[PDB]
RNA sequence: GCUUGACUGCGAGCGUGACGGCGCGAGCAGGUGCGAAAGCAGGUCAUAGUGAUCCGGUGGUUCUGAAUGGAAGGGCCAUC
RNA sequence: UGAGCCUUGAUGGAAGUGUGGACGCCAGUCUGCAUGGCUUUAAUGUUUGAUGUUCUAACGUUGACCCGUAAUCCGGGUUGCGGACAGUGUCUGGUGGGUAGUUUGACUGGGGCGGUCU
RNA sequence: GUUUAUUAAAAACACAGCACUGUGCAAACACGAAAGUGGACGUAUACGGUGUGACGCCUGCCCGGUGCCGGAAGGUUAAUU
RNA sequence: UUUUGUAUAAUGGGUCAGCGACUUAUAUUCUGUAGCAAGGUUAACCGAAUAGGGGAGCCGAAGGGAAACCGAGUCUUAACUGGGCGUUAAGUUGCAGGGUAUAGACCCGAAACCCGGUGAUCUAGCCAUGGGCAGGUUGAAGGUUGGGUAACACUAACUGGAGGACCGAACCGACUAAUGUUGAAAAAUUAGCGGAUGACUUGUGGCUGGGGGUGAAAGGCCAAUCAAACCGGGAGAUAGCU
RNA sequence: AGGGUGACAGCCCCGUACACAAAAAUGCACAUGCUGUGAGCUCGAUGAGUAGGGCGGGACACGUGGUAUCCUGUCUGAAUA
RNA sequence: UAAGGUGAUAUGAACCGUUAUAACCGGCGAUUUCCGAAUGGGGAAACCCAGUGUGUUUCGACACACUAUCAUUAACUGAAUCCAUAGGUUAAUGAGGCGAACCGGGGGAACUGAAACAUCUAAGUACCCCGAGGAAAAGAAAUCAACCGAGAUUCCCCCAG
C-alpha cells in the first residue's frame, strides 16, 4: 500500500509523499481521519504536476520582477550629494535608504534590501562600489557619489 | 447470512476427506468481520459485513466504487 | 590339490497337478573349470527350509513416449 | 536481543608519564582517552524476526446516556472500559465411545473350552 | 414417598444429611449451524456435576498403573518459511 | 415337500370356483435355418416409409512380438538352429431356439438401513389458571399465671394450635386370593389391602418430536406400538435360507 | 370408416367421400401505425483482486497418480498484443 | 340452429314455443355471496369486531366501497448534531398464491454391490428447497487438430465397452 501523504505523520511527512505503509495503518487512520490518500492515478496522473508546478515552472518562468538586476543598469550617473563641509566631507549619511531610493527620478521605484554594503558605509565622496543585489540570486552594480551644494 | 456482501462470497460445501480417504461433508465459509468503513465523500460511517480479500477490493477499487455497485443492485448500507 | 558348472541362452521327451503351478531331463549354442585322458560339473544323497497378484523401489534397454525434439511415465529384462 | 546489510572502527602538530579494554604461547605487547614544546567483535545507521511494555484507530462491550420511540429488541450518535488482545475464517498438532459406520475366521463326533490351520 | 400402564412395589429409585469437584458472572454448564435462551432478573451462605444415603461410633494402609491438578527446564513434534 | 430314508406321530392343504410364479430390453456365444459369399452387412438419417436411398461403420479373408517392427511367417537368442504361436478352417447378416452379462431376471417373504413428514385428545415431565379432601385422634412451638432464680436455666397448670403426624369415607393407589382366560372386560369382577393437608389429588389450555423428547431410573412412557414411534417415499432393500 | 335400428343392412336412420360456411374471440406468421430500441461511416478502445501460485476441497471417464485442464473456502497476485 | 322445449335420478305439475333469438350450440360480456395468497384487524377456514367515506333516506338506519406487507419511483414531512441522513405519510406501479411433467440452480442419503468391510459402489440417484419458459440450458473458440486443416451450441448414429 503506497498512497500519498498529506501531513506530518512521524516516519513520513511530505505533504505529498508516496510511502508504502501497511493497508491497516491506512483505511483506519492515515486515511479516514485526514492524513493521506491512496496513490491512484487521479491522485497522481492528475495531481503530480501540482508538485512540479513550481520547482520546475514557478522557478524559471517567474519573471514577475526577478529580472530587476537586469532591468537596472541604464543609468545617468547614479550619484548622491551628501553635501560637503569642513575641508571637504559629508553633511549627510549615504548608507542604505539612499542607495536603494536612487531610483525616485522618473517616479520609478526599486527594492532596497538589495544593498551591497559589507560594512557600515564610510564618508568620502567618490563612487560607491554598492552592488544593489536585488533577489538573493542575481547581483548588480549601482554607483553613488557624494558631493555638496 | 454469512455473505461477503461485497463479493457475494457464501459458504460452499465440500468433503473432509480424512486419511484413508474418508468422506464427510464439511462445507467452507468466508472470513467476514463487518467493518466500519468511512465513505468520507458521503460523510458517513457505513458498516458492511465484508470479508478478508473482499476488503482488499474496497482498497483496489474504492469504498465508493464498491458502494457504487451494491446500491446499484439495491442492497443495504 | 586346483577351482567357480551354485555358469548364460535353449531343450527331444516325460512325470505330477482342476488350475495357478511343481518336478526329472539327454542333447544343442556360447563361454568355464578339473583331468594325461575317457570324461564329470546347470549347487549340496534325495525328498522340508515356503507367499500368488497388485502397488511400488533399484539397475539395464536408444521398445514406447498424446503437435515435434527431448523428458516424465509406460513396456521388456534382472532384482528388492 | 538474534540475524542480516554494510559505513567507521584493529594484528592477516611531536617524543616522553597515567587510566580502561583484548587476550595474554605472558614476563611481550595491541589499541583507545591530558599534559608536554573479505575474514572474528563491535558503534550508529537500516531492515527483519523473538520476546516484552505503552498507545488508539480497527475490533469487543450482556457499563452509562441521547434519538429513532410515550420499545426489554435493533440501528445511529456520545462517553467510559477493554484493545490489536479477545474473537471468527482457512490451514494444522493434541484430545475425542460424545456420535457414527463396521470388524471381531474356520475345523470341531452339538457349540464352547482345549487344540488345530502351510 | 417413587417404580417395570398390561406376570417384578422390593433389599431397587428418591429422600433430608455428608463429601469431593467445577464455576468471578457475558459463570460453569445445557438447547441451538447462529441469533438467541435457560442457569438467574440468581452471583460462591450461589449454581452445576459426581458419589454416599437419617442418626450414633467411625471411615485404616497403598499415588506403582489410569484419570485429574501443578511444573514445564530439557528431549521429541504440525501447519508455516 | 424334504430327505440316506416317510403310512409316517415330519411339512403343506377344510372344499370349490377365479387368479397365482423362468418374463422383457440390449449385448455376447453357440445350434438349427434362410440369404449372399472372400466377401457379408448397413447405423442414424433422407424417404416417392415395411420400398428405394444411405456402407459412417462392424465382422472375415494374416499372423507373431510387450512394442518398434516384420510378415506366411514371426518371436525367442549373439545363433542365419531348435522351441512357442501361426500358415491352402468361409465368412457374414437376419429368423427361431439353448446359455451367459447388465437389469427386480422364476414368484412370494424378513429383522433392518436412509430421506421427508404426522403425532404430548394415551402417557412422562414441566407451565398457567380453576376445583377437592365425611367424620374421629394426638397434641409441638409460642403465650398467660403460680412456683423458682440475683437474673437466667428450670417447673407446673391452663392457653395454643404444629405435623411429607395417627384411625377412616370420598378421592388417589394396587400387596393377596379366587373367578375370569373363545372374558361382562385386548388387565377387569369379587372379597380383603396402601395413602388420604400432601414429594397429595383433579378439570381446562399450553410446551418439549424420534437417535429426539420426558424419566424419584424400569429402557420405563412418548395414542392398545418402543434397546429407537406412526405415515409416505428410496423400494420389487438384501435374503449363499424356507 | 364406423355406429344405431326387434337376428348379420353400401341403398331405414346418423354418418361417410367430397364440397362448403364465421358476428365475434384468438395461436402463429407476415405486413403496417405508435412508443421505446437505434442504424450506418471515420477514427478510437479491447473486460485486475483478474490470470497464475501455496494450503483445503470439488468437477473432469481419470480414486494425486508422473496428472494437464476447469471451479473456489483461504492466503496471495502479473503481463497487459 | 330450429319444431319442439323448462339438466339427471323424475314422473307429475304449472307453463314456453312451430317464421325470426321457445329450447339448444359457439364468441363477447353482466352479475359472480362467504372461505381461501386472502390483503381493514382478529380467528378454532366458510365466522367476530373496526376506522374513514358515501347516496335514498323515516333522512339516525341501511348497506356498499377504500384501508395488509414488501419493492421501485415521486411528492411532502423529518431525530440524535448546522447541515444531512435515519425515520414518517401519501400516491402510482409491481410482486404475493396455485399448478402434471420436462428445465436450470442450492443442499444431498442409505439399503445395495464389493459374495465380509472402511477406499470404491449405489449416485449426484431418492428426497428437501429456490427459480424460470414453452421449452430450459447451452452458444459464436484464450475450441480442436497436427505442420494438412476444421471451424458456435444442441440432439441422433458410430468410434468403443
Ligand atoms: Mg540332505
Ligand atoms: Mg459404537
Ligand atoms: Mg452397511
Ligand atoms: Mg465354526
Ligand atoms: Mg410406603
Ligand atoms: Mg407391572
Ligand atoms: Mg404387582
Ligand atoms: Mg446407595
Ligand atoms: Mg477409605
Ligand atoms: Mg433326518
Ligand atoms: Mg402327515
Ligand atoms: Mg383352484
Ligand atoms: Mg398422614
Ligand atoms: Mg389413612
Ligand atoms: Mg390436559
Ligand atoms: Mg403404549
Ligand atoms: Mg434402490
Ligand atoms: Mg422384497
Ligand atoms: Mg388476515
Ligand atoms: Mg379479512
Ligand atoms: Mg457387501
Amino acid at each position: 500500500m503506497q498512497v500519498i501523504l498529506l501531513d506530518k505523520v512521524a516516519n513520513l511527512g511530505s505533504l505529498g509523499d508516496q510511502v508504502n505503509v501497511k493497508a491497516g495503518y491506512a483505511r483506519n487512520f492515515l486515511v479516514p481521519q485526514g492524513k493521506a490518500v491512496p496513490a491512484t492515478k487521479k491522485n497522481i496522473e492528475f495531481f503530480e504536476a501540482r508538485r512540479a508546478e513550481l520547482e520546475a515552472k514557478l522557478a524559471e518562468v517567474l519573471a514577475a520582477a526577478n529580472a530587476r538586476a537586469e532591468k537596472i543598469n541604464a543609468l545617468e550617473t547614479v550619484t548622491i550629494a551628501s553635501k560637503a563641509g569642513d575641508e571637504g566631507k559629508l553633511f549627510g549619511s549615504i548608507g542604505t535608504r539612499d542607495i536603494a531610493d536612487a531610483v525616485t527620478a522618473a517616479g520609478v521605484e526599486v527594492a532596497k534590501s538589495e544593498v551591497r554594503l559589507p560594512n557600515g558605509v564610510l564618508r568620502t565622496t567618490g563612487e560607491h562600489e554598492v552592488s544593489f543585489q536585488v533577489h538573493s540570486e542575481v547581483f548588480a552594480k549601482v554607483i553613488v557619489n557624494v558631493v555638496a551644494e | 447470512s454469512r455473505v461477503c456482501q461485497v463479493t457475494g462470497k457464501r459458504p460452499v460445501t465440500g468433503n473432509n476427506r480424512s486419511h484413508a480417504l474418508n468422506a464427510t461433508k464439511r462445507r467452507f465459509l468466508p472470513n467476514l468481520h463487518s467493518h466500519r468503513f468511512w465513505v468520507e465523500s458521503e460523510k458517513r460511517f457505513v458498516t458492511l459485513r465484508v470479508s478478508a480479500k473482499g476488503m482488499r477490493v474496497i482498497d483496489k477499487k474504492g469504498i465508493d466504487t464498491v458502494l457504487a455497485e451494491l446500491r446499484a443492485r439495491g442492497e443495504k448500507y
